[PDB]
């Protein structure tokens, strides 16, 4: 007949298949464009999310009715101990798309990374590279012929880097190892930024700084098996209905005799992939910093970590970004900042933030104290104690 | 002389401004027409504060005041009341007032010899506000409106009021305020004198609707 | 919103969807209002269109002087009592549902307001300002 | 910014926070955590309430 | 300040309405699923055809009576503008037109859509619709006429101009290219704007003025009231009429110096014409353009205007060169005092 109502259609089509993802970490599925006349830089970021908390800033928009006021803002955080830099791959460009021609490794590579290499360490002769290591014995000259190689073909070059997961206060030992495009300048010049950096460290003032813009590419909560009405926010069908309501009603037309690949189903949610933009950086950490969750404003000497610590994380012991707002996937998962595929002009995008206070009460109930110095004070002295 | 603008496309000057014979407080996101609307005809006499007060910027209702002092409400953080006495002449007194029948500036009517408040107003305040302001304090309704701030303008040399105001209360009114006080309208038949527009001894600042009978009264009762 | 509101309005919780009655909280004779309609509000299949702080909705007035009875006119939401919250991070409410009989442009039908009344009912129309006693 | 205190509890409330509802006099109360304002509604005695800053003063809980 | 009259929007043709009408119909019917019989389907097309052919008619005869103040209802200024263009007269059977019109489409829909409701036939249920388009189709066609006189009209009425006939009107007479033009830009402020206006030969020139936050508004006649009356055409006649409802003041300017090319003589005896019919509007007579002015012309102008003896206005001339600028603002005050702090009073 013809609908009788029109409505938009429940849920967005080009994020299908709601399947679960191939991998806990997300795919980066494009870099920034290159603009070869700057230094040589990585282009992301690896690290853990371990929370949210408050911040207040005052804000900066002349015409807005909260020009010059204070607000309150969520943001989370995101534990970011230096990636460690163990290869270079060399990709060069074919009538079929982006193709891999080498990879040139460190010679030495940590327990943390050969265990990502392994699905039971605890067996392994552990022998993982150790033939690959021998190459550098001789003078070092298969290693010069790859490095070398690279230079002469190849149109990107990306960077194997691994995360210091120990530095963490995750159990889960085995790193995460992952490919960087490198943006600065000329091939040759990145490939010899590349070698140079083998073994060697990379933190992420060297790829972040305060009031960027970022993205954040992560998996997204799982959730299993899920009905209609939450998978895609179907309307509940009414009290009366016989044999089930959290369904759809009609699942379609007699023809096509066919249930189509546009209804909504019961089925997995959540596990997603997603490639989340637009999220600024509010705060860069360091971890070698007493008075990380200070201010200017604030003052008193403490670090960003709630009272009792991050709920389900930890602690934070290292750099970290303290993004605004929120981001994909939960505690605990590997997640990957990206550089911006833009520049933004947005004045939105732009704006300086100076924190003025950030929150540090426990999160696991409702904390009334920032430091327990501050819960002495106010408390008195118990019969614990003194 | 007296002047028309407004804030944005407001006419209720009295709302985002607070002009005595000794300082001008403006909303701080104010545009250039509004600020020079003051600026051009005050120029470095006298100090023009931006500010905001309880973090909103309708500072011509949320304070009350005349050259000797300036009301806030408890509201007012400790950020504005610092930019405040930094800014405005020492002689001036910055007093935070604890009242709850309405925002200072619509309880409050004053000039730098009388006040009218609020009838409801407690005595602990009135006399507060007497102490701060240095004047005499009368509780009074202006053709019935309680809100006395709201629904009169009012300066050392003349006063507006309420255009229903009987001649009987102008004259008893004016008496008491010591100053000539006559019935009329702002912006264009606005009742509300108090809030449509500022004014001083020297500058009366009024929205771009003021017809020219309601401008004519202006600079005529306030002297200008 | 709309007409003669001056100012822009952020978003706040919806608190009255049609068919609520909030105290008329003015002197005009009306005892209280009955939403019919909000202004500026938009569609979507089965949601009622819902007011907040500052709406100007469509009224009836069910209790009052009978020559306000019986007829369709503008009010302005000037008492919520679901919570929302503000951009400095707080989460208020009142104790009551009301709002003031008023014109298309916004002018008050009545003189007084009664009760206090939310800032950002204040901020966006004027002659509402000019009536009220303790703003927030 | 600087705290208000939720008066019942009397704990100084980091800026944000908490609902207002008039007394239909001058000044609103803030509440905290909804068991604060639940025992306020409740209209029982912060002499009593253990929790209240109140019980702190009364109680001996103090000086 | 402004005009009733433009608000009217602008008719459509015959030719235009038959076309739109039919098309939206053959758009209704197929896009339309009827449920039901066989015959009964078909039945409830032609039946939507022929609603939506009512729906058409009905909209556009529904703008003309809708938009437009009628002719009777404005105030007495305002109708006489109107009744010079089209002719009241005319304009009555016209508007008669209009809503006869709706009421045959509104009772022939309703006849058609019945008898096609009642056919079981599907032979005659097509004939039906077919009749009642056909009937639709004469209707238009021979209200084309009285379409073109009324869509006309009302881009003439939207010229009119939109001036006050309640508030103080300042109006400048005299013979044509006396300087009435030229005086009535130096006494205005602001620049002087021009309105169009039926049966005026220049147009004319409006202005305004203050003194306190009291405005007056000042027009020239030129062309309209300038020469005899009798002499022009029965609407232009009217025209001239039309200006007795406007003006509450009326300054009669004379040229002697013959530079307007007409002589003194002449200028009196239109002046005395005018003049005993609207003793209820105060007169200010000013000579004017002093400066060149010739005394040959002056002692006819003293016989009427200075001596007491017959066809007087009872008002004391200034003499001035407006042009010129010497006593411009000295002429203004007094125009507007004369009927201006008298009709305070007299109220």
């Amino acid at each position: 007949s013809h609908r009788k109502y029109e409505a938009p259609r429940h849920g967005h089509l080009g994020f299908l298949p709601r399947k679960r993802a191939a991998s806990i970490r997300a795919r980066v599925k494009a870099f920034p464009k290159d603009d070869r006349s700057k230094p040589v830089a990585l282009t992301s970021f690896l690290g853990y999310k371990a929370g949210m908390t408050t911040i207040v800033r005052d804000l900066d928009r002349p015409g807005s009715k909260f020009h010059k006021r204070e607000v309150v803002e969520a943001v989370t955080v995101v534990d970011t101990p230096p990636v460690v830099v163990v290869g270079v791959v060399g990709y060069v460009e074919t009538p079929r798309g982006l193709r891999s021609l080498t990879t040139v490794w460190a010679e030495h590579l940590s327990d943390e990374v050969k265990r990502r290499f392994y699905k039971n360490w605890y067996k392994s002769k552990k022998k993982a590279f150790t033939k690959y290591s021998a190459k550098y014995a001789q003078d070092g000259a298969g290693i010069e012929r790859e490095l070398a190689r690279i230079k002469k073909y190849a149109s990107v070059v990306r960077v194997l880097v691994h995360t210091q997961i120990r530095k963490t206060p995750l159990a889960q030992k085995k790193a995460h190892l992952a490919e960087i495009q490198l943006n600065g300048g000329s091939i040759s010049e990145k490939v010899d930024w590349a070698r140079e950096h083998f073994e060697k460290t990379v933190a992420v003032d060297s790829v972040f700084e305060q009031n960027e813009m970022i993205d954040a590419i992560a998996v997204t909560k799982g959730h299993g098996f899920e009905g209609v009405t939450h998978r895609w926010g179907t309307k509940k069908l009414p009290r009366k209905t016989h044999r089930g309501l959290r369904k759809v009603a009609c699942i379609g037309a007699w023809h096509p005799a066919h249930v189509m690949w546009s209804v909504a189903r019961a089925g997995q949610r959540g596990y997603h992939s997603r490639t989340s933009i637009n999220h600024k950086i509010y705060r860069v950490g360091k971890g070698d910093d007493e008075a990380n969750g200070a201010t200017s404003f604030d003052r008193t000497k403490k670090t960003i970590t709630p009272m009792g610590g991050f709920v389900h994380y930890g602690e934070i012991k290292n750099d970290f970004i303290m993004v605004k707002g929120c981001i994909p996937g939960n505690r605990k998962r590997i997640v990957t900042l990206r550089k911006s595929l833009y520049t933004n002009t947005s004045r939105k995008a732009l704006e300086e933030v100076s924190l003025k206070w950030i929150d540090t009460a426990s999160k696991f109930g409702k904390g009334r104290f920032q430091t327990p110095a501050e819960k002495h004070a106010f408390m008195g002295t118990l019969k614990k104690d003194l | 002389m007296a002047t028309r603008t407004q804030f944005e496309n407001s006419n209720e000057i009295g709302v985002f401004s607070k002009l005595t014979n000794t300082y001008c407080l403006v909303a701080v996101g104010g545009s250039e027409n509004f600020y020079s609307a003051f600026e051009a005809e005050l120029g470095d006499a006298i100090p023009i504060v931006h500010t905001t007060i309880a973090g909103t910027r309708i500072i011509g209702r949320m304070t009350a005041g005349n050259r000797r002092g300036l009301l806030v409400p408890t509201q007012t953080t400790d950020q504005e009341l610092q930019h405040l006495r930094n800014s405005l002449p020492d002689s001036v007194k910055i007093q935070r007032v604890e009242e709850r029948l309405s925002a200072l500036g619509n309880v409050i009517c004053c000039n730098d010899y009388v006040a009218l408040v609020h009838p409801d107003i407690d005595r602990e305040t009135e006399e507060l506000i007497s102490d701060v302001l240095g004047v005499e304090v009368f509780r009074q309704t202006i053709s019935g409106n309680i809100l006395v701030g709201s629904y009169c303008s009012l300066s050392n040399q003349g006063g507006l009021v309420h255009p229903q105001t009987s001649v009987q209360d102008q004259e008893e009114l004016s008496s008491l305020l010591q100053v000539p006080l006559v019935a009329g309208t702002v912006n264009r038949g606005s009742s509300v004198v108090g809030a449509g527009m500022v004014v001083n001894d020297y500058l009366a600042v009024t929205g771009l609707d003021t017809t020219a009978p309601e401008l004519s009264v202006i600079e005529s009762i306030f002297r200008l | 919103s709309g007409n003669g509101a001056q100012g822009t309005k952020f978003r706040i919780s919806l608190g009255l969807p049609v068919g609520a009655i909030m105290n008329c909280a003015d002197n005009s004779g009306a005892r209280n209002l009955y939403i019919i309609a909000v202004k500026g509000s938009g569609s979507r299949l089965n949601r009622l269109p819902a007011a907040s702080l500052g709406d100007m909705v469509m009224a009836t007035v069910k209790k009052g002087k009978p020559e306000l009875r019986k007829k369709v006119m503008p009010a302005i939401v000037v008492r919520q009592a679901k919570s929302w919250r503000r951009r400095d991070g707080v989460f208020l409410y009142f104790e009551d549902n009301a709002g003031v009989i008023a014109n298309p442009k916004g002018e008050m039908k009545g003189s007084a307001i009664t009760g206090p009344v939310g800032k950002e009912c204040a901020d966006l129309w004027p002659r509402v300002a000019s009536n009220s006693g303790v703003v927030v | 910014m600087r705290i208000y205190q939720c008066h019942f509890c009397s704990s100084p409330c980091y800026p944000g926070h908490g609902i207002m509802f008039v007394r239909n006099d001058a000044k609103e109360f803030r509440f905290c955590r909804s068991k604060c304002h639940k025992a306020f509604k409740q209209r029982r005695n912060p002499r009593k309430l253990k929790w209240t800053k109140a019980f702190r003063k009364a109680a001996g809980k103090e000086l | 300040m402004q005009l009733s009259w433009k608000d009217i929007p602008t008719v459509a043709p015959a030719n235009d309405l038959l076309d739109i009408v039919l098309n939206r119909t053959q758009r209704k019917t197929p896009t339309v699923i009827r449920p039901g019989f066989k015959i009964t389907r078909i039945r409830a097309f032609y039946m939507r055809k022929v609603k939506y052919t009512g729906e058409g008619f009905v909209e556009k005869f529904e703008d003309i009576l809708k938009g437009f103040p009628n002719i009777n209802d404005v105030h007495p200024f305002h109708r006489d503008l109107m009744d010079t263009l089209y002719e009241k007269n005319h304009y009555k059977i016209s508007l008669a037109a209009i809503s006869r019109a709706k009421s045959l489409v509104e009772q022939v829909a309703r006849d058609y859509v019945r008898l096609l409701k009642f056919g079981q036939s599907l032979f005659q249920c097509k004939q039906l619709k077919r009749a009642a388009l056909g009937r639709m189709a004469t209707i238009v066609k021979k209200l084309r006429d009285p379409l073109a006189y009324l869509e006309q009209v009302r881009q003439h009425i939207g010229r009119l101009p939109s001036i006050d006939p309640n508030t103080r009107t300042l109006l400048i007479c005299g013979y044509p290219n006396v300087g009435k033009s030229s005086f009535l830009r130096c006494i205005t402020k602001s620049d002087v704007d021009v309105q169009p206006y039926a049966f005026t030969t220049k147009s004319l020139y409006v202005g305004h003025f203050d003194y306190k936050y009291l405005r007056f508004q000042a027009i020239d006649t030129p062309g309209i009231l300038d020469r005899p009356t009798e002499e022009m055409n029965n609407i232009e006649m009217q025209s001239i009429y039309a200006i007795a409802h406007l003006r509450s003041c009326v300054l009669y300017f004379m040229d002697l110096s013959e530079q307007c090319g007409f002589t003194i003589e002449a200028q009196v005896k239109l002046f005395h014409s005018i003049k005993p019919l609207f003793a209820n509007k105060s007169v200010m007579v000013v000579i004017n353009k002093t400066d060149i002015i010739r005394p040959e012309d002056l002692d006819e102008e003293r016989a009427q205007l200075l001596e007491s003896v017959k066809e007087v206005p009872g008002v004391e001339i200034m003499t001035s060169s407006c042009q010129l600028e010497e006593n411009v603002m000295e002429v203004r005050n007094k125009a507007c005092e004369k009927l201006l702090a008298s009709r305070i009073e007299n109220k």
